[PDB]
């Protein structure tokens, strides 16, 4: 009588897929101040 | 009875909806969410008002003589250790189920009024909610795992809402304290926990006392070591209530919100900290040298924590500091074992404490209006004496819920209060005469902070004439600040009161009891008498109604003075204006001493263990710069080596 | 079935990473090299969801991938794959926190052609060391993550990056010999050559020789799960490092050295492990107890955190060396939940270092005041590492002490100092987390916002990385057999392994 | 130590090299005492 692991995961992978690829088009801040630049903990 | 009981977790699970929502709607969409503040207050606040919808019917269900409901599921299993989490609805647990709602729902009518000011207006009922989901938990809990993720949980609460501001430097360190001091008695809450299921083996209340009292007496524990298991539990408790070596905290949880101060002295305080020793009762009845214990540890408090508010300026302090004496004032309760008395006085006081310090906060933000942001002690700048004197009824109803605290003719206190003096001077009256000296002393700084405050002059002149702000302008003096959100609440939490003016009585104290039973049928009293219980609560009304009389007399002569008490007992008058040298041996020794260790055994990582390891590539390095020095030029130096070994060879392998 | 599954997600992103130089477009910044990057992992994250939903079977003890190929017959060794109990937890998680270092790997415009590389081949060096039935594919595996992981921290650090790289290169190629040397004393013992972790552990050993093996796999297995007086290289390579890169150090690095503990100490050392397992626990003690009180005692603020690390680990030894079947049971959930703790922490340092500048923890106050998504979310991910309940800290750690003092095993005079040493550690994470929490945030007392700190922010991107790993922290912390039931049957063989020896 | 005795509630004052190597033989000998107690005190 447990909740299986596996219906609960395939259900959540296909919206954590297609989260990312949308979550990547979306963002502020890392390409107009930017004052670390390239030097990534300079 | 089906759909109202098979549903019972509902009552935890849906205002933590509330704030799941919320909290996913102020990180995601703050914009917005930021602006939705009025529907969102109301949107979380239908969620505790349906959970008080619940509590109403499973408790009133529960007094008409349906049986206890139990319900268990599998958490965390392996082989032959399982734990098990799930709820009881218990007399004990509905009744508890009542009180943390109520005032919830409460608290939640109060909120608007002392903000919708402040922008932070939409995240206070998130966290608000957050408390109840984790406080209504609690309560419903049948284990002592189940007691124990919401032990954490609620201190969890209570550190996020005392540094709800968190732009203050006082209410930054104020946060960490309380959850510092509340993690020692999590320590040792979690060594008992793992310490009694060593012994026993079931994580349930019920099981706990009929395992532990079959192995001390067959000769399998020993009653010297089983004494220190239950002494750990109690640990617990002391932190979260606020007893003897765990209090510093109270002072400084003053410095959050006015509404949480109501919140943490109902739900976290006279709740959880009696909840679980009234729960554990099968375990200390067994055990008699840790019931003198705890009873020990409590009416010193009652004492300890009474001298503090005597001279405290400040009026959320003082209450602070009384409550930290009533709650040892009833820990003791069930220290003594009269502990159906101990819960019948947890109701008044958590009905009545939240009447105290919403009415406290009424006038807070009544004196922002002729008095800048900065002092909310006893008034300077048109000194102290009156308020209601400007006919408020928000300063008539903190008189009712001071006056039913000390034990005076017309109202409570009188039902349940006294209970536990005459059932304390039974077994130790050494150790227990001292809750009759401060049973005198808790109605002097309750009147102290009556008259002191609402008695007098204080709207004419300024002493400092300094506020300079049109945020206290707009403040509203002439009490009338108290906006409409204040005419319910300071009336509907008085409408228990007159309930418990009928139920708690001395024919409904024997049929409140009769619910009240422990975990056997077997009722333990030494004797009541017909004849003795009159003078005992006839002397005992005396202590309180003279005990004010010195107080009536002491703060209406404008200064504080008989004769040679304004040069006071400086001896005494140091503690209490210092508040009791305590906080400072808690911080030279235990503050300092773990920033004096924690500092060198980070000096013997750098520079030993890293020592070691810098000195492998050290000895290494320099053996290279040695053999470096081998090869010089001069090659017939190199025919030398090829020459020599060439005899060194033809020494090595012949023999 | 027939088709290679676990060849397949071990193989694919290096062959995928190699792919990179010939990516088009150059123009300017890599935005084309960061895309590629984050779809191929992601395809290959549910490669591990379809061969585990359908082909996993799981309350079955064994591998269910089983495929030996046959490699090298000369030395013996075949490419034998195979997902246990005591792994396919750890190859999932392998595969949700490094497409998490893709994505929090996105400000990156020095080096782009370069990190998305080696962070791609260190995301097939990672499942590589879990997946594998062998002893010379498990040492190839192991410092397969020896050069990438070099060059992660020398070219993207902060100060003191190559005096922390090659600390760390030469310390653990240092101690991966031992890996080499423990893993040949095995093989030859007896009359078979055999390289499977199979036949290496259904051999009988003799006592004396155990011990040999045995302290031999300690020194190698101590030094990336940082048992404390092998842990120097540790707070250098992860004080000096960058978020997305740290994520994949202390995130799913340290737990290789947790896993081939249960591997390779428990199932094939029985008799060795009964000899030496309490040294293991005082070793765990005093784990937490030494890296709470370094944790407290330092300024820099990603080398607080990078301290607090050894600290969580350090119920994983008292897990394992406790012969319990919830102390076991309590210590995979313990790798498990650090790794999703432990990167949240991890991120949000980086996140805050990117807007201020200083990590030095005094010029700091009233950060909370300016970013508020950035403070709400390291609120969150730090109450999760307080072991608080209602997260996946707490039931990790509750299952230690309750397995641990439930043992058959060890006397009561020592069984209850330990339960009551291991649990000042629940007193000491609360000093040291909300103090920077406090000296950060809470606060008027602000930076000089002039020379420094010109912006504060929080990038929408920024906060579903977090987002997306306190989903599975809850929600492992609310209901625990959402990860027990997977690895229920094959840690209730190692724990009847260990029982039929245990009176020795 | 320069950096390690940072402008915040350190700088207790004993980070000389006389109380480095008497602090190390406190917190290394409890470390040995605790693992010498282990073989003989758990079985």
């Amino acid at each position: 009588a447990v909740i299986s692991v596996k219906p609960i995961l395939l259900a959540m992978t296909p919206v954590f897929i297609l989260l990312c690829l949308f979550f990547g088009t979306r963002n502020g801040f890392y390409d107009t101040d930017q004052y670390h630049g390239n030097g990534s903990a300079h | 009875m089906e759909p109202l009981y098979q549903y019972a977790w509902l009552i935890p699970v849906l205002p933590l909806l509330g704030a799941l929502i919320v909290g996913f709607g102020l990180i995601a969409f703050s914009e917005t969410t930021s602006k939705l503040r009025r529907p969102s207050a109301i949107f979380i606040m239908a969620l505790m008002a349906i959970a008080m919808g619940h509590s109403l019917t499973l408790f009133w269900s529960q007094v008409q003589g349906h049986l206890p409901y139990t319900q268990m599921i599998e958490w965390a299993a392996a082989g032959n250790l399982h734990i098990a989490m799930g709820y009881v609805i218990d007399p004990l647990a509905a009744l508890m189920l009542v009180i943390v709602t109520t005032v919830a729902f409460l608290v939640m009518l109060y909120s608007d009024g002392y903000m919708a000011h402040d922008p932070g207006y939409v995240r206070f009922f998130a966290y608000l909610s957050l408390f109840g989901s984790s406080m209504l938990g609690l309560v419903v809990s049948p284990n002592l795992v189940q007691v124990y993720i919401f032990w954490e949980l609620v201190g969890m609460c209570s550190y996020l809402l005392i540094g709800f501001w968190y732009d203050r430097k006082s209410a930054a360190e104020a946060a960490q304290k309380a959850f510092v001091t509340n993690r020692v008695g999590d320590f040792g809450l979690l060594l008992g926990m793992v310490g009694l299921f060593w012994a026993t083996g079931t994580f349930d209340f019920a099981g706990m006392g009929d395992r532990l009292t079959e192995l001390v007496n067959t000769g399998l524990l020993s009653p010297s070591l089983a004494a220190i298991l239950a002494i750990l539990v109690f640990l617990g408790p002391v932190a979260k209530s606020a007893q003897f070596p765990l209090h510093v905290w109270l002072p400084d949880a003053m410095e959050g919100p006015t509404p949480i101060s109501a919140l943490i002295h109902a739900a976290t305080m006279v709740a959880a900290g009696v909840f679980l020793i009234a729960r554990m009762f099968p375990v200390f009845e067994q055990l008699p040298q840790v019931m003198t214990t705890i009873a020990w540890t409590g009416a010193f408090t009652a004492f300890m924590g009474a001298t503090i508010a005597i001279t405290q300026n400040d009026i959320k302090k003082s209450l602070a500091y009384s409550t930290i004496s009533q709650l040892g004032y009833m820990v003791m309760g069930m220290g003594v074992g009269a502990y159906s008395a101990g819960l019948f006085h947890l109701m008044t006081h958590a009905y009545f404490k939240a009447m105290l310090f919403l009415g406290s906060g009424s006038v807070i933000h009544s004196m922002e209006g002729v008095v800048g942001h900065n002092p909310d002690l006893a008034q300077d700048m048109r000194y102290m004496g009156g308020l209601r004197k400007y006919m408020p009824i928000t300063g008539a109803t903190f008189l009712v819920g001071c006056l039913a605290i000390s034990g005076v003719p017309p109202f409570a206190g009188f039902w349940s209060k006294d209970e536990i003096l005459g059932a304390v001077f039974h077994a130790n009256p050494a150790m227990w005469l001292l809750t009759w000296l401060t049973a005198g002393l808790t109605a002097f700084y309750m009147f102290r902070m009556y008259f002191m405050t609402f008695e007098g002059k204080f709207r004419n002149v300024p002493p400092e004439r300094q506020e300079h702000h049109d945020h206290h302008s707009h403040h509203a003096a002439v009490p009338h600040e108290s906006p409409w959100t204040m005419t319910l609440p300071l009336v509907v939490l008085a409408i228990p009161s007159t309930l418990i003016g009928f139920v708690g009585t001395p024919f409904n104290n024997l049929f409140e009891v009769f619910i009240h039973a422990p975990g056997e049928e077997k009722v333990a009293e030494h004797a009541v008498d017909l004849t003795e219980f009159l003078i005992l609560g006839g002397s005992s009304v005396g202590i309180g109604l003279m005990g004010i009389t010195v107080a009536y007399l002491m703060y209406l002569k404008g200064t504080p003075s008989p004769q040679a008490i304004a040069k006071a007992i400086q001896p005494l008058y140091q503690f209490s204006l210092h508040k009791w040298y305590f906080d400072e041996l808690y911080e030279a020794v235990f503050i300092k001493g773990c920033r004096r260790l924690a500092r060198q055994v980070l000096e013997v990582d750098y520079n030993v263990v890293d020592g070691v390891v810098n000195l492998t590539g050290f000895v290494t390095m320099v053996t290279g710069e040695g053999l470096k020095y081998l090869q010089n030029g001069r090659a017939q130096f190199y025919a030398l080596i090829v020459l020599l070994a060439v005899l060194g060879f033809v020494i090595f392998s012949v023999q | 079935s027939t088709f290679p599954w676990l060849t397949t997600i071990i193989l694919f992103p290096i062959v995928a990473a190699l792919a990179i130089p010939f990516i088009p477009d150059p123009t300017g910044k890599g935005r084309p090299i960061r895309w590629y990057a984050l779809a191929v992992g992601l395809i290959d994250f549910a490669l591990i969801v379809y061969a585990f939903t359908n082909f996993y079977d799981l309350n079955t003890p064994g591998m269910q991938l089983w495929e030996s190929y046959d490699w090298i017959p000369e030395i013996g060794l075949r490419w034998s794959v195979g997902a246990d109990g005591l792994s396919m937890p750890l190859i999932l998680l392998t595969g949700f926190i490094t497409t998490l270092a893709i994505l929090a790997a996105w400000p990156v415009t020095l080096k782009p052609r370069l990190f998305y590389f080696l962070m791609l081949a260190m995301y097939g060096g990672q499942i590589a060391v879990f997946a594998v039935q062998d002893m010379l594919v498990f040492f190839l595996a192991w410092e397969l993550e020896l050069i990438p992981v070099y060059l992660l921290l020398a070219i993207w650090g902060g100060h003191k990056r190559q005096y922390a790289a090659t600390k760390f290169i030469l310390y653990t190629a240092g101690s991966s010999l031992f890996i080499l040397v423990a893993g040949l004393a095995m093989a030859f013992y007896g009359d078979t050559v055999s390289f499977d972790m199979q036949t290496l552990a259904a051999k009988d050993y003799a006592l004396g020789f155990q011990l040999l093996v045995y302290a031999g796999f300690l020194v190698a297995y101590g030094v990336k799960l940082p048992i404390v007086p092998l842990h120097t290289w540790l707070p250098d390579a992860h004080g000096e490092a960058t978020a997305p890169v740290h994520m994949l150090l202390a995130g799913i690095l340290l737990k290789m050295g947790g896993y081939a503990l249960i591997r390779m100490n428990v199932d094939m050392l029985p008799a060795a492990h009964a000899k030496f397992a309490p040294v293991l626990v005082i070793l765990g003690v005093v784990n937490i107890i030494y890296a709470a009180l370094t944790s407290y005692a330092q300024r820099n603020l990603k080398r607080k955190i990078a301290y607090s690390s050894i600290s969580h680990i350090g119920f994983v030894l008292i897990g394992i060396a406790s012969f319990t079947n919830l102390g076991m049971s309590g210590a995979v959930l313990q790798m498990v939940s650090h790794g999703l703790i432990g990167a949240s922490l991890f991120f949000l340092v980086g996140a805050t270092y990117d807007r201020t500048h200083t990590l030095i923890l005094e010029e700091m106050g009233g950060v909370g005041q300016k970013m508020k998504k950035i403070f709400a979310m390291f609120t969150a991910c730090s109450l999760a590492s307080l072991a608080l309940p209602g997260m996946s800290g707490f039931v990790a750690e509750l299952m230690v002490f309750i397995g641990f003092a439930t043992s058959d095993a060890y006397s009561l005079p020592f069984r209850v100092i330990v339960v009551f040493l291991a649990a000042v550690g629940v007193i000491l994470t609360p000093i040291y987390l909300l103090s920077m929490l406090r000296e950060i945030f809470y606060g008027p007392e602000n930076k000089e916002l002039v020379e420094h700190e010109a912006l504060v922010d929080a990038e929408p991107r920024e906060v579903f990385i977090i987002a997306c790993l306190l989903v599975p922290i809850i929600g492992i912390g609310l209901y625990p057999k959402l990860l027990t039931q997977i690895y229920d049957a094959t840690t209730g063989q190692v724990i009847a392994r260990a029982r039929e020896v245990l009176p020795t | 130590a320069t950096d390690f005795n940072r402008g915040i509630m350190k700088f207790d004052g004993a980070d000389s090299p006389a109380m480095i190597a008497i602090s190390a033989v406190l917190i290394l000998g409890f470390i040995a005492g605790l693992i010498w107690w282990a073989l003989h005190t758990a079985y």
